[PDB]
DNA sequence: TTAAGTGGAGCTGGATGCTCTGT
DNA sequence: TCCAGCTCCACTTAA
RNA sequence: ACAGAG
């Protein structure tokens, strides 16, 4: 995302397996390394790094 | 005896904390005290954590034979 | 009027910060105008709408 | 000691702090310190001040002389190996025309 | 080579008589007896070239020395830069250091 | 030349001994090891050598199983290997009583006699090999693994382990040049080593189909 | 004439993004449609929908890509002692000799937990504390050190300093980490290599 | 249906179908995918099929 | 725009939206901030128990 | 002399990224 | 706009 | 059927 006029979807699970599936499985804490080599994505950014 | 994995996999834990919540939404009786939480999903992570759930997880090798493992004495983890 | 500073940290990536009391004097002010049309038309039949 | 770059707290690669505390500490533990990170960073910088200009890139005087004997030299020797080339031998490389 | 007939100008083909092959027209009577040697060369072109190459001037004859990689800091470079892609918004290169021979090649 | 033809002669003969080394053939330690100079004494070059019948191999026997499980090889002397040849290499096996062959080929077969390995019998089984593939040992290349065909009572120790069939392992076809030059059947099963980038192996396994 | 040719320059980057898209995307549909199906067993293989095994253990080693601390390995294991002897420093005891070291960690991994791990994570192991033990005797040797605990300044037991407690620590936490860095029975993990190669 | 002006709602896309399932997420691909679309019942005659 | 990939494969779904996004960093990493317009249509069915 | 099995050449049918936002 | 299967036709071996 | 946006 980059946001310069950015649309994002939304899905608001309708189940309680749905819920806990999207938050074991799926969620921000379980996923800060890419799957491919291992590096993490969910770091700081510009103007956090400066 | 039983030579598969000792420790639960995410996907066993997401499956046991989803069954169990839809377990706890409708009027199931909970083993554990709660303490004010309203959210299903909650009080099935609270479950989870002092070992109490009452689910035994069945695991079917591709053969066709299967071993079933409490969730009481898997190793849980993050 | 423009000051080219990092601020607050809404301004990450491509975000720009404004000023609350420079919207309020008018900056920015925007009108849209939209149509709606109708059309009442005459039949073969001698009859028509109203 | 050192300062904090991007290869020590940015999404690059390992060597990453939140990489480190995420193997050794949890999800948990990673997951605070970047909301720290983000709460504390513009309460810094935004009181700082931080700012780019138009003499943040002009040449100084130094360059000015380093460009133009720069351009000099290296046109005059294109200039010789254009003359090398079209009247005469040229040191062809291997593998490849004269041109 | 192409000979054409002085009467009708179509071209004409070799082929042997009672006394000397001959060229002849395939549409009026005309012949010529080859009474001599005639002969035509071709000379086709030579494989000029040998074509050794890869030697270590051909491939450090690039700008690039003295500076620094992230991998092993060596000052024997041979660097690369590319723009090419304009979802790249940031700047693209490419390096290779050799002076020790380690033969690194990142971003 | 004489020189580069003599050395096919001698570098197809050494691959085809140590193809009957790791078939289970009896081979001598030596003519593992027949220098090219020592190959110059017992025959010399194209004028004293004699191509065709000089360089057969016929002492090899399955030293393994038993001293008459014997097999040929043959060195056809014209590039195209007609039906006739094949017959008199047929009728020649049939008098020593020998079941398995050779044949190669110096540049190709004729499709009516690739044709006639597979059905003159199924006792009589004949591979044909083309002199430029036994120029090089394809065992000894880097890309290729260390195969190893297994024993009925290891497939049954390994479809016991996993809890398998047959038909659900790997693949590996007849067709294959590995699998050409250990002269497998539809049936069995080999053994890859793999190397590893560390010092590690992977060990895996593949049926011939 | 240089504005126009750094432009004729730029639109070459603006339309190879452009063609980017329908370039690479009926490629991913191909990889996602033909790897969909693969499955981590509990038996560590990886079998297909109908059956037939495409591997006998996962990647050869058995264990996750997105867990590797190391260049495509679990573990680094001079990162993992350093650690070891940053959390934990044992002020309180003695320094281990050469042989002391060799000796309690082959007391350490003849333990029944330590079986599980594959052979050649504790080969790996014991070469890594080899070279450790050698780092240690190649310090003691240099500045006098006896290995009774005698020499005067005392200083120079901080050198190459490693004690009991680090060396159990430090035997848990690898065979802990090697053991959670398995890849999970279950992983959809043809969709994880489609998707990894196709992106 | 389909857009804004008919009060459409979104979609589950072929590539994002893709990603649910490197997750393993199995329940989650069924609720969005049968139980918020179109959920349906059919009487089937288990005889002639 | 088949069946297979237009209406089986991958087909529309209810309790979704869509809108422009917008940064935020006194959130969490794992936090979202959905605008109240939204949250008023989207619903989540809660069973009623104990 | 010709029966036949297999090469090479031309014809045919398939495919070519994800969404919203409007007329 | 690019690329695998299918079918037609000369080209040797073999009797 | 065309134009946009990321
Ligand atoms: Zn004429
Ligand atoms: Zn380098």
């Amino acid at each position: 995302a980059d946001f310069d006029g950015d649309e994002m979807n939304l899905h608001l699970p309708q189940t309680e397996e749905a819920k806990a599936e999207a938050l074991v499985l799926m969620g921000t804490k379980a996923n800060l390394v890419t799957p491919r080599n291992g590096e993490p994505l969910i770091a700081a950014i510009q103007d956090f790094l400066t | 005896k039983r030579i598969t994995t000792p420790y639960m996999t995410k996907y066993e834990r997401a499956r046991v904390l989803g069954t169990r919540a839809l377990q706890i939404a409708m009027c199931a009786p909970v083993m554990v005290e709660l303490e004010g939480e309203t959210d299903p999903l909650l009080i099935a992570m609270k479950e989870l954590k002092a070992r109490k759930i009452p689910i035994i997880i069945r695991r079917y090798l591709p053969d066709g034979s299967y071993e079933d493992w409490g969730v009481d004495e898997l190793i849980i983890t993050d | 009027t423009v000051a080219v500073m990092s601020y607050s940290g809404y301004d990450i990536e491509d975000a720009l910060v404004l000023n609350k009391a420079s919207l309020d004097r008018g900056f920015g002010r925007c009108l849209v105008y939209k149509n709606a049309k109708c059309t009442l038309k005459r039949y073969t039949n001698q009859t028509f709408d109203k | 000691s050192g300062s904090m770059d991007k290869g020590t707290l940015g999404s690059g690669s390992k060597n990453n702090i939140f990489y480190i505390l995420l193997r050794d500490w949890g999800q948990n533990e990673a997951a605070d310190a970047m909301s720290r990170l983000a709460r504390l960073a513009p309460v810094y910088l935004s009181n700082r001040g931080f700012s780019i200009g138009i003499g943040d890139v002009t040449p100084g005087q130094g360059l000015l002389k380093a460009k133009y004997e720069l351009l000099n030299a290296g046109y005059k020797k294109c200039d010789e190996y254009i003359e090398a080339l079209n009247t005469g031998k040229l040191q062809q490389q291997p593998g490849c025309t004269a041109e | 080579m192409l000979l054409f007939c002085p009467g009708c100008g179509n071209g004409l083909i070799v082929e042997e008589g009672q006394r000397c092959h001959r060229f002849s027209c395939n549409t009026c009577p005309y012949v010529h007896n080859i009474t001599r040697k005639v002969t035509n060369r071709k000379y086709p072109k030579l494989k000029e070239v040998d074509d050794v190459l890869g030697g270590a001037a051909a491939w450090e004859n690039v700008d690039s020395t003295a500076e620094s990689c992230p991998k092993c800091e060596h000052p024997r470079a041979y660097f690369m830069q590319l723009q090419t892609r304009s979802a790249d918004e940031p700047m693209t290169t490419f390096y290779k250091c050799c002076n020790a021979q380690c033969g690194h090649r990142w971003r | 030349d004489d020189e580069e033809e003599t050395y096919r002669l001698w570098k197809i003969r050494k691959t085809i001994m140590q193809l009957c080394h790791d078939r289970g053939y009896l081979v001598t330690q030596d003519e593992l090891d027949q220098t090219l100079e020592e190959f110059k004494a017992q025959s010399g070059d194209k004028p004293s050598e004699g191509r065709p019948r000089r360089t057969d191999l016929t002492v090899l026997v399955a030293h393994n199983d038993d001293p008459t499980d014997q097999m040929f090889v043959f060195f056809p002397e014209e590039p195209k290997v007609g039906i006739k040849t094949i017959k008199v290499y047929c009728q020649r096996m049939q008098e020593e009583n020998i079941t398995r062959a050779l044949i190669v080929v110096q540049q190709g077969m004729t499709p009516s006699a690739k044709q006639s390995l597979v059905d003159m019998a199924p006792k009589y089984i004949l591979e044909q090999f083309l002199q430029q593939e036994l120029l090089i040992n394809i065992t000894e290349h880097e890309l290729v693994p260390e195969h190893v065909v297994m024993t009925k009572e290891e497939v049954t120790e390994l479809l016991a382990r996993y809890k398998l069939r047959e038909n659900q392992l790997p693949r590996i076809q007849a067709g294959d040049p590995v699998a050409r030059y250990f002269g497998i059947k539809r049936g069995q099963v080999v053994k890859i080593i793999r190397p590893s980038e560390t010092a590690g192996r992977y060990i895996t396994y593949r049926l011939v189909q | 004439t240089e504005f126009f040719f750094h432009t004729m320059a730029g639109r070459e980057g603006l339309v190879d993004t452009a063609v980017k898209t329908a370039e690479t995307g009926y490629m991913q549909r191909r990889l996602v449609k033909s790897l969909e199906d693969l499955c981590s067993q509990y038996d560590l293989t990886v079998r297909s929908s109908t059956g037939d095994i495409i591997q006998f253990i996962y990647g050869g080693d058995g264990l996750d890509p997105a867990a590797m601390e190391g260049k495509d390995e679990p573990l680094e294991f001079k990162r993992v002692l350093d650690n070891i002897k940053a959390v934990f420093p044992c002020p309180s005891e003695p320094a281990l000799s050469k042989n002391e070291l060799i000796l309690t960690t082959e007391s350490i991994m003849k333990k029944s937990e330590f079986l599980c791990c594959q052979d050649s994570f504790l080969q790996e192991i014991k070469k890594f504390i080899k070279g450790v033990s050698e780092k240690i005797k190649k310090t003691r040797d240099k500045y006098g050190i006896n290995d009774n605990g005698t020499t005067e300044p005392r200083v120079l037991y901080q050198l190459d300093r490693i004690t009991p407690t680090q060396v159990e620590k430090f035997l848990e936490t690898c065979r802990d980490k090697y053991m959670r860095a398995q890849m999970e029975p279950g992983s959809a993990v043809g969709a994880l290599c489609a998707q990894s190669i196709g992106e | 249906t389909e857009g804004r002006s008919r009060d459409g709602g979104l979609r589950l896309g072929e590539m994002e179908r893709d990603c649910l399932i490197g997750y393993g997420a199995s329940m989650l691909l069924l609720e969005r995918l049968m139980i918020s679309s179109d959920a349906f019942e059919v009487d089937v005659c288990g005889q002639c099929g | 725009q088949g069946r297979f990939r237009g209406n089986l494969s991958g087909k529309r779904v209810d309790f979704s939206g869509r809108t422009v996004i917008s940064p935020d960093p006194n959130l969490r990493i794992d936090e979202v901030a959905v605008p109240v317009h939204v949250a008023k249509i989207l619903t989540f069915p809660e069973k009623v128990n104990k």
